[PDB]
């Protein structure tokens, strides 16, 4: 197996380097090390190989260099777009031979403006209603960081049970998206004045409503 | 263009065999100048090599799974297979097939979309469909399901900007629950019809939903 | 574990003759079996240079990384997915050898050719390349625009000048041309450098000599 | 199935209804409803049988009562010992019959203090490094309400992967438990200053810190 | 009157299911009573499995009838649960419980409940490190599957203090979970500190002694 | 589906012959097959008082619903454990009927007995009980302190006062039932020979049936 950090960061146009290291076997037995970048949502693609190989559409920005046991991927000229995750992959001459990959590095860009949860918020459909269900829906979209905490309020008391809520994940500008469920009786959907939506992020609360 | 796509069940039974073809545009799965490849990637994101095939009918799998998996062409409708026998939890991933250099440290150009695979030994469950009523924002609702994915279209892929549809979540059920929203113009909410198209494939739902205010 | 050449020469692997399909990737060898008069060699008739010597050079090494040091890709002028051969049959199609590649004119043009690979994969390089006498003068524009052509290939310590011998052969394999194989191992940080306005057989794939102890081919 | 909402909530010493709503071939059919309290940790034990009839140990304030497709329980006298899951179970005659369970309803009981978090942060063990793995943990503990967000800094800039963090637990003194661990290489461990775990609660935030 | 249920942890997806409950005072003869299974399904609700009476006749759930078996062993003060071709929708919080012949059965004592996982995945032991250090001090239990780990102090000698914290869920689908003891600052020391880790599915038993950093 | 009683007769099934443990909880059926002579009925000798009147309603029945009405475990002063006898075998075991109750005397005194039950189903209850005509004196103070002793049990619609009538098994027992309605109350008073009520049926499905 090769071994990379998990996460490294670093600021918009300086430098950051991912280190890829392995063993006698592969990276040290002198092996090339190749890197594929992926995206958030989509699948990987490959961004160098060989000694420092890349692909069409793969810019100057990245270079790979490899000593010893270790292997490195540099990205100078940082740039929020590299947000993405990097693997590392070589060749391992133990028992006829296998492809052998890191478990990736997640590149963090760290200038970046904080962005406020856009919330929206829906009742009940007629439909769900007369099947005797009911769900709130909540959904949270481009902010920045990527760290939320939602209340539910039902007449402006918390209700802390029947809610289902998301982690945030990374969407394809950046930002972060999430979304929160809450469960309930059509009888009590219709039994109080109102219920809430409470987000919190970065300090600042923002509240939707809805109401039967 | 080169063009890859995944396809195949999305829900297997452990100790069956998981099956999956890449249908290959742009190119044919002759000749012999690139490696005809499947890769993964498991919860604990890792990527992981399942192996290269070579039109020549010359294979090399990855030592831990060589004794289940197959990896074959079928050159007359630009197709290769994944064959994995005796599958368990531990073969649930994203798999992905590619076109690779004859590199012994094999240079996967390129790659499919990806492709889920659960392998769970629980029954499917198909989602229920609902029409979140409200410029406006509208959308459905596509509740309690199993195993993702699910894909959501509107108008027949005929509506796509302003089209957010969020991750699902997870419920302590073990169920999966998401939303589509489009944000459209309030004049028009209307005289446009907004229908929202849902597939949850490995439980044959295909849906419709009018969503109106 | 040793490698097991079936029909196949070393001349016949290293090239990647397309009956040799089974030795394109090869795990690490203690030693080499070879036959006496192998069936799949030159499936392209002509010749391997200093055949001798690279065998030789074998007995020293134990595994190959194979490289791709030039992109088939990347032949913007030149056309390089129709040199393929009938005396190289992959499936019964036409094919070629896979580490080399038979560029022919493309849009009625072979410009001349310029290119240089600098080795930075710090270790020895093996490198092959070949250069195809043609049947005659109409075959030779057919393939190429240019009836008057050359080969050329240096690095520090290779000069290479070759011009193709045309005149037609008694047939092999379908063939009445030959081909001149040629390699040479290209040190960490020297560069090879190739110069063609015809008849040229390009490296595409190479081997890093990785691996190296004790072998032999018997 | 019957159906009970997921929650309900009141203040010490108030009243509040747990509904139970059943059809044609249980409840509605006639037959009895019985209630079982599972307190957070620990196994159901009944509190309501047939119509009314409370076992020994279960005080007047448990009430049960019954009305055509519906049943419910009450209570009374809110106390906050109180907080716990309540399902409501009956007969249902379809196919040579079956017992039959509510999904279960959590009581929340409102008149509660804030609590604050006490973290504990730990570096990771020398046994750990020396097997080139690194493990920092973060752990939460007797904090209320059950709601945390943690960031973990690297040389105070944020890191955002090898996290994996708890959702709080509700504990046997109505309090909360949580924990959070970050995943690092060991030569990570070792380049930078410290490590800092930022726990964030109810509009307070609390750091630790560790070094090599 | 105590119920108590036991049995593997594990289980494989179309293998059989078992557990059996031990029961001690007024035991599995009598017939005044009925001797039953229930379980808890992860997100929770509560399921009937089925009612055995000792003269060996039983009242199973109609979702399952064709799975279960409940059976006796009066010479043993044990009953059986017995669930076969189990999947995923099989893993569970196990309960046994003394029930009431009344036709809305009326479960008056419960068993403690036993967590049964139906996986296919293979079972993997916990790592155990420690997490050196009134002072804090404690053991890091990593990477394993499936639930349950019980860790002691000095093998029970040391209770006070000891804060076992609920486990995390890895992306994975392993888990970690830590245990924390405080003790005096003057004893570490002269005092010695060994965290017991125990995971039944992986027969992982392991000591780990646990000292400040040196 | 028929309920097939064995070997099982009415009187059998409903006071809950330890031979009829078939029959301790049974589905819904559509009408009743009993036998012509069926071999397990009253495990103590006896008769079963207006049984054709009962078996007659039992063609308008189609399911019971049995709950428990008095616990066996609420006789404080009365020993309700031991009232078994070699007529009424369970596994090879003295047993009796599981519906009901042989109240004998604690400690050389049976206090006089005065317990009352409000019919809070929204059912008609059917109720059995019974009397114990001893042997002579002597058997007559062995189960029951008090040599003169009586059974009294009242309705809205029912008046019964009893005198046991003195002079394997050389006694015998009569049984006894009635239905009431819902909530009218049912009263129990007795000194000695009372066969208590334990568990009861409410009369939950009607329609036809038919004993065949
Ligand atoms: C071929 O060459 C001619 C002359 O240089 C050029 O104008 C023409 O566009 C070329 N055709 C293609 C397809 O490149
Ligand atoms: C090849 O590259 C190295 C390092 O980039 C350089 O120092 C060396 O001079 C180059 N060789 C030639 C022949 O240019």
């Amino acid at each position: 197996a090769l071994t990379q950090p998990p996460s490294v960061s670093g600021a918009p146009g300086q430098r950051v380097t991912i280190p890829c290291t392995g063993g006698s076997s592969n990276i040290g037995a002198g092996y090339s090390v190749h890197w594929y970048q992926q995206l958030p949502g989509t699948a990987p693609k490959l961004l160098i190989y060989g000694s420092n190989s890349r692909p069409s559409g793969v810019p100057d920005r990245f270079s790979g260099s490899k000593s010893g046991t270790s292997a490195s991927l540099a990205i100078t000229g940082l740039r929020p777009e590299d947000e993405a995750d990097y693997y590392c992959q070589s060749y391992d001459s133990s028992l006829s031979g296998s492809q052998v990959f890191g478990a990736g590095t997640r590149v963090t860009v760290l200038g970046q403006p904080k962005a406020n949860p856009t919330v929206t918020l829906f009742p009940p459909s007629s439909e769900e209603l007369q099947a005797n269900k009911a769900t709130l829906v909540c959904l949270i979209s481009d902010f920045y960081p990527g760290a939320v905490t939602v209340a539910w309020k039902a007449d402006g008391s918390p209700v802390k049970a029947g809610v289902e809520t998301t982690t945030p994940s990374k969407q394809s500008n950046n930002k972060y998206a999430a979304s929160s469920y809450l469960s309930l009786t059509p009888e009590q959907w219709k039994s109080h004045r109102s219920y809430s939506c409470q987000v919190t992020h970065e300090g600042s609360t923002v509240e939707k409503t809805v109401a039967p | 263009q080169l063009q890859l796509q995944e396809s195949g069940l999305g829900l297997v039974k452990p100790s069956e065999t998981l099956s999956l073809t890449c249908t290959v545009s742009g190119d044919s799965v002759s000749s012999g100048s690139y490696y005809w490849s499947w890769l993964r990637q498991p919860p604990g994101k890792g990527l992981e090599w399942i192996g290269n095939m070579h039109g020549s009918g010359h294979t090399n799998y990855n030592p831990s799974l060589k004794s289940r998996v197959t990896i074959t062409p079928d050159t007359s409708k630009n197709h290769f297979s994944l064959r994995l026998s005796s599958v368990t939890a531990a073969d649930t991933a994203v798999y992905y097939c590619a076109r690779a250099l004859l590199t012994t440290v094999t240079t996967f150009e390129y790659w499919g979309q990806g492709t889920l695979v659960t392998v769970s030994s629980a029954s499917t469950k198909g989602p229920s469909v609902f029409p979140l009523a409200p410029t406006a924002a509208l959308g459905c609702l596509v509740k309690d399901y199993f195993p993702e994915p699910v894909t959501v279209s509107w108008n027949s892929g005929a509506l796509t900007s302003g089209v957010h549809t969020f991750p699902a979540v997870l419920q302590s059920s073990g169920l999966y629950s998401l939303s589509s929203v489009v944000t459209v113009p309030s004049s028009s909410l209307g005289t446009q019809t907004y229908i929202c198209n849902v597939n949850h494939k490995p439980s044959n739902t295909k849906v419709d939903k009018k969503v109106e205010p | 574990k040793p490698l097991i050449l079936r029909d196949c020469s070393v001349a016949g692997w290293l090239l990647g003759n397309p009956m040799c399909d089974e030795f394109i990737n090869v795990p690490e060898w203690s030693y080499i079996v070879e036959k006496a008069n192998p069936a799949n060699d030159l499936c392209y008739p002509g010749n391997f240079n200093d055949y001798e010597e690279l065998k030789h050079l074998l007995s020293r090494i134990n595994h190959f990384e194979k490289i791709q040091i030039i992109p088939k890709s990347s032949w913007s002028d030149h056309e390089a997915s129709s040199g393929v051969s009938s005396a190289c049959p992959y499936q019964g199609t036409p094919s070629f050898f896979r580490n080399v590649v038979w560029l022919i004119k493309k849009n009625n043009t072979y410009p001349t050719i310029k290119r240089s690979y600098n080795n930075t994969n710090q270790e020895d390089l093996l490198i092959l390349w070949g250069i195809h006498h043609s049947n005659d003068a109409a075959e030779q524009t057919k393939l190429y625009q240019n009836p008057t052509t050359y080969i050329s290939v240096g690095t520090s310590t290779l000069n290479q000048r070759l011009v193709p011998k045309i005149a037609t052969r008694s047939k092999v394999n379908g063939q009445s041309g030959r081909m001149d194989f040629f390699w040479t191992i290209l040190k960490p940080n020297d560069a090879i450098n190739f110069e063609s306005n015809g008849n040229f057989i390009a490296p595409e794939y190479a081997y890093k000599i990785v691996k190296k102890g004790d072998s032999a081919i018997v």
